[PDB]
């Protein structure tokens, strides 16, 4: 994560960089505590 | 009125029609072509006018009957050639 | 009652008359407003349409339950041409035929504020057809009474046959706006 | 209904016909196939106008392809042994637009001109086998050809050799089966010669047809009377015992063993 | 005619089959398995066929 | 309901991209997708064309 | 105005399906629907359609109930499905026009000012396209004849996107005609051309006979076009055309003759090759 | 019970055209729709019409059915003359084969739970190059079917083994989680004529001559190429006869083209000279 | 039907092809190519694509699927 | 987004997309011709890869 | 009466769609659906047009459309199926029926069951029955009972579409 997009209060709308591939804007799924992302915390990501 | 077979109009024919001596039939056909009414050409060495076109106009019932008769003859010709070809090529029509 | 009604509006140029204040146009406007809201106040699922009997009939709103759109498309009706009662009533019949819920009884509430330049024989024939096809016509007769109230009376009597209370004919003599009579009339009194 | 059709085969018993008609006058594919076959068998060789009308009407009026197939075989059986009294029905069927009914027409040609070598019927079938759009009808055309030519078995290799080398696998399979029906219980050497290459055909159902046709031709034969019988027994065994070979080819090989050893080596398939 | 028609048909049928990648075998480990690197992506092990 | 439709079609795995170049034919875009690519667009889309500067 | 209307195979099949699915359950003669498509210059491209409930009295000829609420809702759904397609007129599967047609066009003009009525004839004829397209025009006639709201022809064609060619080709592969000129096919094409020319000339003659005997009024546009056709008839007895025709016929037949000679030589060469092959086979069999 | 290996999904002409159009009307996104049809008995699934579904971002999944849309359009179709069922769902795979992947199995499980005969049709509109339509119909295999010691689908007719499967589908399990039902398109006699109208050539095209300049250029070019082939043919025949084909075959095709062109144009010319005077 | 087959071949020689460098001639009817995508494939070249001019290191269009040099 | 390269037969053009790959592609009929010459930025169709309309 | 496997199609009739044109208000449509001797009367002419609607498509094997035996009974029964719009007594006189029954007193009697052409009725959602003539000739026609015997076609009742497996987020 490189920019938490200000979190827009609700609906944080995280962002991520998969490096050589691309730069995506992403949500949280099944994650219990949607704060433990720390804006650089090397988060998880799905394929499609 | 004249069909395409002999649509060659002679200067003497024009003169015997609308009354002008044959030294300004050239100008009459000139103005006719210029106004856009009749297309074609003038071949005055042999004193003839090849009209290849005419400004279509509104006709009468008699003239439409004339056209109907000509269509009848044309249809007879077409059907004759149609039958000839279909009868002589019966074995190679898929 | 589960019934589908087809409000027919006469938008003929005779609607310009001001003998029903403010003008017959707004008199019909108010009448349609009241009748549509009353049909809604009945069991709501019932439906109301809209037809205009202009020079040749036209259909404004096919059967829909929300009266808002009927009223909105009624507001723009303007006076043009003359009336065609037979064509209007048959087109209304077609509109009823294409009704989603076939239970809804067939009713046609027609405002007939114009001389009906039709023939009595044709009117009685059409009445016979509607009687066989189960259509109940409620005519609001306001205008050229003496010219056509005879034909309308024959029409509605034929519809009623011998005991056919379904079809009604309410003649409104010139007076106040064309609602006060309707709010208390046999067509609307039961509703 | 299949059993009752078999039992009353030939007999035109009106009671059985009515029961089978009542069963067919429902719509289940499974019941309809058997009902159609049973109707045909019960009315076999009777040209009953009522039966033909009922069957063709129901065939055009149903929506189940299986019932249509059963009715096709049934209509064909109805015009059994009636050489030229079928021409009307044959023309109607062969001109119809439902491919199952066109197949009905070809089976009708076969069962009408059964074993009469009628060149009219052979010309009809051979024309369709090349000018039809449904391979299911082309195959039926070739098989019917087989039925037509069985009082003159020598001739069938002639008509079928040209078909057997065709690019249409269905026509190939029909050629194999026509050879079988024609030269059934005759061990015709030319027939076996034509079938032998087809056993190595890249299409499984043509392989199956070749195996079954060989079985029908060689039924009840010894080595002396036919030289390739052991060759084909070994070929059936190899096809069955292979692991790469296709399921339907294995089916053909199994049925071929059964046919070849039919009836404890004591039965022959003689159409006459 | 049949021969030429059939040849064209088989040509179409076999030519409608998807191609195959070309890589270089780093080392043939075990029978029927080969470690082969296929350009430009990384290197995979294979399931060598029977032919 | 149209807003609801736009919301439903605005799922949120968007790809971050640039707007490298702009053009008028209406407004268009020549965006450069971070997945290194250059994609042209006739209808700029949900962006209100707030001058959409390169 | 619009000059050309290119209809699509999907539209045609949809109309056929509508007609069948209503005729099976009843007997309505006409079936009526809306056409969806896009413009490109003055070339309408009809690429979809959908049925709209219709019902009319075939006696009165002015009582009908095309359902505009259904039209609007259905168009909303197809707008959601695909948006580059707006209502571009209507269609009805009746072999000929009807009195209602102008009123129905007035209704549909609410949703498209440029309405194109395509009378898709389900019945398969063997000479013409199944689509004939019309557009409503009211204008003061130049000849001073009283003016009324009547239809005018718009040229029609059938064309297809590649996504539909892939389908039509597959569906018709069984009864397809080779997309190459086999001499038999070309002679067939010319015979069919003569068929069509005869049919059209018969139509023109029938119309002219009706006009002359008076059962129909005179249409100045039609008379104009016919006399222009006669104007365009060519002459063949003219000498410097017979000369040219003979010249090019002779050139073409020199090419034909050379072709025939080459074919003869090749045939003889093949015969020799086969005779030699058979001779070798016979000699080897003998030895 | 079992599903016979003769079952066929008769896809009508209209359905096929709609499917292909919707596929190439949304490639390289995926598209989905329903297949209104009729379960005839046990061997037939008639797909009479198809039914686009609005693109809804979530690819093609259960949430992509939009109940309000489907219900309202089914009612409207009912009153316009389509009182038909919903026999399965089609969904395009833009260019990456004709099989299923995970979400497809989940969605098809939903459809089967609704009614356990619904097919799922997959169309690859990019690989559907003209002359080959890549459409395959599928249905699932019960978890207690291939594990309980039973084959997925019985076989009573030789019909179900006339079409071979594709390795593309095999890899993803064309026989581990789902079937492959045959298609067998159903064409009336009227649809075929209406489609023939697509390329039907007009009588004008039948009776119209070829530009004489271009025709003469074509004659000249073909005759020259044929001269070259004739020189090569002389060389080849001499060489082969001395020491004991491409020239002959090329010469034959070129003679064919020349003669067909010349005869056709010449006959058209005579026909016109007689018909138009 | 032969005419239909020939037309199907002429069709396989499609328009939307993708360009790439034909590398070598592996065998009869088959060869190895390297697309402009940067990856190399092994395919079967259509009949009579001028195997005279299909020299190694050649510029050649390929069928998008099957990568067949056509 | 890509550039024509060589202008094959007037129904075909070699176009190099941005990411590098080069395809022989069609030419949209209304697009007209003679405006696409080597180096002409074009908006290739995403799937059929047809030159839909040029660009500056 | 009821061959095994076929059941009377009462439970699948929804009153939301049933109707009967040209019926005397004294005797309603509810009369024909009780098995009691409660009848339905014709209003104006010797004709009647009933219409019944089913929730799910059904297959009709036989019909029990019977009346009294006093000369006031149906004679010519034209059966159409799956009508998009309610029809009229003018289309009912020319439209080609899906069935064209001509009842006789035997069928009319309480023990009469008329079997239809099963095949043409393999998917029925709405049935319109036009009684065109009375057994003899009576200005008023009367119907005593009417019910269909058949089987229901398995229904794919949409709006039941739900996630039977998986999460709620998979797209593709
Ligand atoms: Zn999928």
């Amino acid at each position: 994560c490189t920019k938490i997009i200000n979190a827009d209060s609700e609906d944080p709308k995280y962002i991520i960089n998969v490096k050589q591939f691309a730069k995506f804007v992403v949500d949280l799924s099944d994650q219990v505590a949607p704060t433990d992302i720390e804006e650089g915390m090397r988060v998880g990501v799905d394929r499609n | 009125t004249r069909p395409a077979n002999h649509r060659q109009l002679t200067f003497e024919e024009i003169a015997k029609s609308a009354k002008i001596t044959v030294n300004e039939v050239e100008l009459l056909v000139m103005k006719a072509l210029s106004v856009g009414l009749v297309k074609g050409s003038i071949d005055e060495v042999d004193k003839r006018v090849h009209m290849t076109w005419v400004q279509p106009r509104v006709l009468d019932l008699q003239q439409i009957k004339g056209m109907k008769d000509r269509l009848e003859f044309w249809c007879t010709d077409v059907k004759s050639m149609e039958m000839l070809v279909e009868h002589q090529a019966h074995d190679i029509l898929t | 009652v589960l019934e589908s009604t087809m409000v027919c509006v006469d938008n003929s140029e005779y609607m310009r008359n001001g003998d029903f204040l403010p003008t017959r146009l707004q008199a019909q406007q108010d009448a349609v407003n009241i009748v549509c809201h009353s049909k809604t106040r009945s069991n709501p699922e019932n439906n109301v349409g809209l037809i205009t009997l202009a020079n040749d009939c036209e259909v404004l709103t096919t059967l829909t339950p929300d009266t808002g759109r009927i009223l909105s498309k009624l507001h723009t009706v303007q006076p043009k041409g003359k009336i065609t009662f037979c064509t209007g009533i048959r087109v209304a019949h077609l509109a009823l035929k294409h009704r989603q819920g076939k239970n809804h009884k067939m009713r046609i509430i027609a405002f007939v504020g114009s001389p009906v330049e039709d023939n009595e024989k044709d009117l009685v024939k059409l009445a016979k057809r509607l009687k066989k096809e189960k259509v109940n016509v409620d005519i609001i007769n306001f205008g050229e009474e003496e010219v056509n109230t005879e034909k309308l009376t024959a029409f509605v009597n034929t519809l009623n046959g011998k005991d056919g209370t379904g079809s009604h004919l309410v003649t409104v003599p010139p007076g106040p706006s064309l609602a006060d009579a309707l709010i208390s009339s046999p067509i609307l009194a039961g509703e | 209904s299949l059993g009752l059709g078999l039992a009353a085969m030939g007999t035109a018993r009106q009671d059985v016909y009515d029961l089978l008609k009542t069963n067919l006058y429902q719509d289940d594919a499974v019941t309809g196939e058997a009902a159609g076959l049973a109707l045909g068998l019960v009315m076999l060789g009777s040209k009953n106008a009522q039966a033909i009308e009922d069957m063709v009407g129901y065939a055009q009026e149903t929506q189940h392809e299986k019932i249509l197939r059963g009715l096709a075989v049934g209509i064909a059986l109805v015009m059994y042994g009636r050489m030229e009294e079928a021409d009307a029905l044959i023309e109607s069927l062969c001109r119809d637009k439902d491919p199952i009914l066109r197949r009905s027409g070809m089976y009708t040609v076969a069962m009408a001109y059964c074993g009469s070598g009628n060149n009219k019927a052979i010309r009809r079938l051979l024309h369709v086998a090349v000018s039809d759009v449904n391979d299911d009808v082309r195959r039926a055309a070739v098989e019917s050809l087989g039925f037509i030519l069985f009082r003159t078995p020598e001739q069938c290799p002639s008509v079928v050799s040209l078909l057997s080398e065709s690019y249409n696998p269905h026509v190939r399979y029909g050629a194999a089966m026509a050879l079988g029906i024609c030269c059934a219980g005759t061990g015709n050497k030319e027939a076996i010669n034509l079938l032998e290459p087809m056993t190595n055909d890249p299409v499984n159902y043509v392989r199956q047809g070749a195996l079954i046709a060989s079985a029908l031709i060689m039924i009840q034969q010894t080595e002396i009377t036919c030289p390739k019988v052991n060759q084909f027994r070994q070929l059936y065994s190899k096809v069955i015992n292979d692991k790469h070979d296709d399921v339907m080819a294995k089916f053909g090989a199994i049925l071929a063993q059964g046919i070849l050893d039919a009836g404890g080596h004591n039965v022959t398939i003689s159409l006459q | 005619l049949n021969a030429k028609v059939r040849l064209l048909r088989e040509e179409l049928q076999l030519l409608q089959e998807q191609g195959s990648y070309v890589g270089e075998v780093v080392r043939a480990m075990d029978k029927k398995k080969v470690l082969v690197k296929v350009h430009p992506e990384g290197k995979f092990v294979v399931d060598v066929d029977k032919n | 309901e149209n807003s609801e439709k736009i919301k439903v079609n605005k799922t949120l795995p968007y790809l971050v991209s640039n707007v490298i170049e702009l053009l008028d034919v209406g407004k268009c875009a020549v965006i450069k997708t971070s997945t290194r690519q250059t994609y042209f667009l006739p209808v700029i889309g949900l962006v209100d064309a707030e001058k959409l500067k390169p | 105005a619009v000059q050309k209307v290119v209809v699509h195979p999907l539209v045609l099949l949809s109309v056929v399906d509508h007609f069948n699915r209503i005729g099976k359950v009843g007997n309505q003669k006409r079936v009526v629907g809306v056409l969806l498509g896009s413009w490109q210059k003055k070339v309408l491209d009809v690429s979809n359609s959908f049925a709209v409930p219709f019902d009319e009295d075939d006696k009165d000829d002015s009582v009908w109930f095309l359902d505009h609420d259904y039209l609007e809702n259905m168009y909303g759904m197809f707008k959601k499905v695909n948006a580059r397609e707006r209502i571009v007129g209507w269609y009805h599967t009746g072999p000929k026009l009807h009195k209602n047609d102008i009123a129905i066009n007035e209704l549909m003009k609410r949703y498209c000012p440029n309405s194109v009525l395509v009378i898709i004839d389900v019945k398969p004829k063997d000479l013409g396209l199944p689509t004939e397209a019309y557009i409503s025009v009211e204008e003061v006639h130049d000849d001073g004849t009283p003016t009324s709201k009547t239809f005018e022809h718009v040229t029609s064609e059938i064309g297809a996107e590649e996504a539909e060619e892939v389908g039509v080709e597959h569906l018709l592969r069984d009864i397809k005609d080779t997309t190459v000129g086999t001499l038999s096919q070309r002679i067939t094409n010319q015979v069919h051309g003569l068929k069509g020319l005869n049919s059209k000339l018969l139509d023109i003659r029938s119309y002219l006979e009706k006009v002359a005997t008076g059962k129909l009024p005179i249409n100045h546009q039609i008379i104009y076009q016919l006399q222009d056709v006669f104007n365009l008839l060519p002459d063949v007895s003219l000498q410097e055309f017979v000369k040219a025709f003979y010249l090019k016929t002779n050139d073409q037949m020199v090419v034909v003759y050379l072709a025939s000679l080459i074919r003869s030589v090749v045939a003889l060469h093949n015969l020799i090759n086969n005779k030699i092959a058979n001779r070798d086979a016979e000699k080897k069999e003998g030895q | 019970p079992a599903v016979d290996t003769a079952e066929q999904v008769y896809i009508s002409s209209l359905a096929l055209l709609k499917m292909l159009k919707h596929g190439r009307a949304g490639v390289p996104m995926e598209v989905m729709g329903l297949m209104l049809g009729e379960f005839v008995d046990d061997y037939t699934v008639r797909v009479i019409d198809v039914f686009a579904m609005p693109q809804s971002g979530t690819g093609v999944s259960v949430e992509a059915v939009d109940p309000v849309f489907q219900a309202k359009m089914l009612d409207m179709l009912k009153q316009t003359g389509r009182p038909e069922m919903v026999v399965g769902w089609y969904h395009s795979h833009p260019g990456f084969g004709c099989w299923l992947s995970g979400v497809d199995i989940n969605t098809q499980q939903s459809f089967e739970a609704l009614s356990e005969r619904a097919v799922a049709v997959v169309v690859d509109p990019i690989q559907s190059v003209k002359g080959k339509v890549v459409i395959d119909a599928f249905r699932l295999i019960n978890a207690n079917m291939m594990v309980l010691g039973h084959e997925p689908r019985q076989t009573t007719s030789n019909l179900g083994h006339l079409n071979k499967p594709s390795i593309q589908a095999l890899i993803h399990g064309l026989n581990r989680h789902y079937y492959s039902i045959t298609i067998n398109y159903r064409k009336n006699e009227l649809e075929q004529k209406m489609l023939l109208n697509l390329h039907k050539k007009s009588w004008m095209e039948g009776l119209t001559l070829q530009d004489y300049s271009e025709h003469c250029k074509h004659n000249e070019s073909v005759v020259k190429e044929m001269l070259e082939l004739a020189k090569n043919y002389n060389k080849a025949v001499e060489e082969e006869d001395k020491m004991t084909q491409d020239p002959k075959r090329h010469l034959e095709e070129h003679v064919d083209v020349l003669m067909t062109s010349n005869i056709v144009q010449c006959l058209a010319a005579m026909l016109d000279t007689v018909v138009f005077k | 039907e032969f005419l239909h087959a020939q037309e199907e071949v002429k069709r396989i020689q499609s328009i939307p092809l993708v360009i790439g460098q034909f590398l070598e001639a592996v065998d009869q009817n088959t060869a190895i190519v390297g697309s402009t995508t940067g990856s190399n494939y092994y395919v079967r070249i259509l009949s009579t694509i001028d195997r005279e001019l299909l020299k190694p290191n050649a510029s050649v269009a390929l069928h998008k699927h099957s990568n067949a040099l056509v | 987004v890509g550039e024509v390269l060589k202008q094959l037969t007037e129904e075909k053009f070699i176009v190099k997309a941005t990411n590098g790959p080069r395809y022989v592609v069609g030419c949209r009929r209304q697009l007209d011709k003679s405006k696409l010459k080597p180096g002409t930025r074009v908006a290739l169709d995403m799937t059929t890869l047809t030159i839909m309309r040029y660009l500056p | 009466d009821i061959p095994k496997g076929y059941m009377d199609l009462m439970p699948f009739i929804n009153k939301a769609g049933c109707e009967c044109l040209n019926e005397s208000d004294e005797h309603g449509f509810d009369n024909c659906l009780r098995k009691d001797t409660t009848f339905l009367e014709s209003d104006c002419d010797e004709q009647l047009l009933i219409t019944v609607a089913f929730n799910q498509p059904v297959k009709l094997y036989s019909m029990k459309f019977q009346g009294p035996d006093n000369g006031q009974g149906p004679k010519y029964v034209k059966i159409f199926i799956n009508l998009p719009r309610s029809m009229d007594f003018e289309e009912a006189e020319r439209s080609e029926p899906t069935q064209a029954l001509e009842l006789t007193e035997d069928d009319i009697k309480e023990d009469g069951i008329v079997p239809l052409r099963y095949v043409k009725f393999q998917n029925v959602n709405s049935v319109t029955i036009f009684v065109q003539s009375n057994q003899g000739e009576e200005e008023t026609t009367r119907i005593s009972y009417f019910t269909f015997i058949g089987t229901p076609v398995q229904a794919t009742n949409m709006n039941d579409f739900k996630r039977v497996v998986g999460k709620k987020g998979e797209s593709h």
